[PDB]
């Protein structure tokens, strides 16, 4: 079944020019233990009203405000750098209906409800029509997700371990990292 | 914030709870004001090995230089 | 301006904080500069006109 | 630290190598009010700025420090 | 008066400050967009 | 397989139209950018976002270029 | 005694992965010959009696008096700007 | 100072002894004036092997500072 790891390898995969045999066998052992982590998240679904984005001259420091609404309330939020980076990709245009996950930082454009007449020649949100959401703006949800022990060691190994999870450039992780990860 | 004068490393604790709380969108945590004065001298008891000092001096990280 | 010792005329490295007399080394400070009577330091400073 | 007794040239060269202003400006950013003072109040164009903000982003806010 | 005073007598948190000085601005209203630059 | 919707050609005009009520402490607040394009057997004037003018300035788009 | 090089290695220490055997042997050979150089330097080792610092609003010009002493003498020094910066850093 | 005419290298020795009494304590090293003439010329002979010219052009990372 799902959510139980199954690391199937052949015998000749141990011999490598970058890892030792003991390190490769340790990584193969540690890829087969899953850590199931429970997290708390907040979901926001509402019609976008106002977006104010203040950036520096070089475009480095970015901050701003977002006024979002549903049929019952009206909330003004402060935005960080990653949230404005999410808003700038797949641009939202003040009258769309989007979704917000606080713990994941996901931007999902559900659609458009305002149906503006005046539209610039470019852009064009021929997004499917959707009603404006009603009820509570913010909802709490317990989510769960599985990671492996080897991913924890690779992430905590150095500065850019998430790239090394895909490039495989995790060369001879020290023992102190594994002891601290076991204790944590 | 939290500035350690030995190495110059700075830790950002989070937003103060004197201001508003629920108007954020970046899953931050909120911390009250620290007790005591701004300038402090404290005693931390640390356990270490000689190999840790060897790999710290072999690959120097921790300073504020290039 | 160059600085010279007020007692010997050699190169003055230090200046005493009490009577403002430039001296050369330690034993000049112990024998002359420290136990000198008042009224003598003003006459020593009169030569370069520093009173 | 390398020390040579009785020379200021070694100290100047060591302080230049440890705190190279081009690299240290590349691994950081200029404040926004300072950038406004350069561009509008002083007439310096945007392309004449030193290159800034080349530091890689950490994974989390928790991964940005050892404390 | 002293004996009577001794015997008988003895909110919403504010938002964070928002400082955006010397910085550009993008506004997206319902009807029109803006780009305030320098 | 994919579908691309493009607008290409030589620029005829490039005018960032100002807003009716500019904001204080700023300069040349833009409401839209009017760009006219010309190609073989066809000309067409466009109406753009305020944002793209930053990319026009960064890409050094003058008059007469394609 | 001390001050004379003595390099004690084992036979299995030269089979390296980043250096050849002859290069490791050359480094072990050249670690055992020393150069003796005598030089002179001047130092001010003393006990700080009093530090007086005069500062401006913008930090343009700094003035400094330093009363410093040993068990044998006593003196007062006028300080320039770079000595003021070097005394503020590593706070005396 | 020290200026080489053919290469353009500039070296600073330090401040002079004529300015040694502007302060009682300074961080500058004080050197005397040079006894000889300002301008010096000298004929030299350089020996360079071909491997030196090969390794001076085959740097993979690039040139290095002085």
């Amino acid at each position: 079944g799902k959510d139980v790891p199954f690391t199937a390898i052949a015998g000749s995969e141990i011999f490598s020019l970058e890892l030792s045999k003991t390190e490769a066998l340790t990584q193969a052992f540690r890829k087969s233990i899953g850590i199931k982590i429970k997290e708390e998240t907040e979901l926001i679904e509402g019609e976008v009203v106002e977006i104010q984005i203040d950036r520096s001259i070089t475009g480095g420091h970015k901050q701003g405000k977002l006024t979002i609404k549903t049929t019952d309330m009206e909330t003004i939020y402060e935005l960080g750098n990653k949230m404005i980076d999410g808003l700038t990709k797949e641009k939202v245009l003040a009258g769309d209906v989007i979704s917000i996950d606080k713990a994941s930082g996901k931007i999902t454009k559900l659609g458009r409800s305002f149906a503006r007449s005046r539209d610039y020649d470019a852009m064009g949100a021929d997004t499917r029509f959707v009603q404006c959401p009603e009820g509570e703006l913010q909802k709490r949800k317990t989510v769960v997700h599985t990671v492996s022990l080897h991913e924890i060691d690779v992430i905590n190994s150095r500065t850019q371990g998430f790239l090394a999870l895909f490039t495989g450039d995790t060369g001879e992780i020290r023992s102190e990292v594994r002891d601290q990860i076991n204790t944590k | 914030i939290y500035i350690e004068a030995n190495t110059g490393a700075v830790k950002r604790v989070g937003r103060s709870d004197a201001y508003a709380t629920e108007f954020d969108l970046e899953t931050e945590e909120y911390v009250p004001l620290p007790k005591g004065e701004v300038h402090k001298k404290k005693e931390i008891v640390q356990d270490v090995t000689l190999h840790d000092l060897d790999v710290a001096n072999a690959r120097p990280q921790g300073g504020q230089d290039v | 301006a160059k600085k010279y010792c007020d007692v010997t005329g050699l190169k003055g490295f230090y200046k005493s904080p009490t009577n403002n007399i430039r001296y050369h080394n330690a034993e000049i400070y112990q024998l002359i500069v420290k136990p000198m009577a008042p009224g003598v330091d003003q006459e020593y400073l009169k030569l370069r006109g520093a009173n | 630290t390398i020390e040579v007794l009785g020379s200021s040239h070694v100290t100047n060269s060591i302080n230049n190598e440890l705190f190279d202003p081009l690299i240290s400006q590349a691994l950081s950013d200029i404040p926004a009010i300072t950038q406004y003072n350069m561009h509008v109040k002083k007439g310096i164009p945007v392309e004449d700025f030193p290159k800034t903000g080349l530091f890689p982003e950490p994974l989390n806010k928790n991964f940005s420090s050892n404390i | 008066l002293l004996k009577k005073r001794a015997g008988k007598s003895r909110f919403v948190k504010p938002r964070r400050p928002y400082n955006s000085e010397g910085m550009t601005r993008i506004l997206r209203r319902y009807e029109e967009d803006l780009f305030c630059t320098f | 397989k994919e579908t691309k919707e493009v607008y290409e050609g030589e620029v005829t005009e490039l005018t960032p139209e100002d807003a009716e009520n500019p904001l204080g402490g700023y300069g040349k607040t833009i409401s839209h950018v009017i760009v006219g394009l010309k190609s073989a057997k066809g000309t067409k004037t466009l109406r753009l976002d305020p944002t793209i003018y930053e990319s026009i300035q960064r890409e050094k788009v003058s008059i007469g270029d394609v």
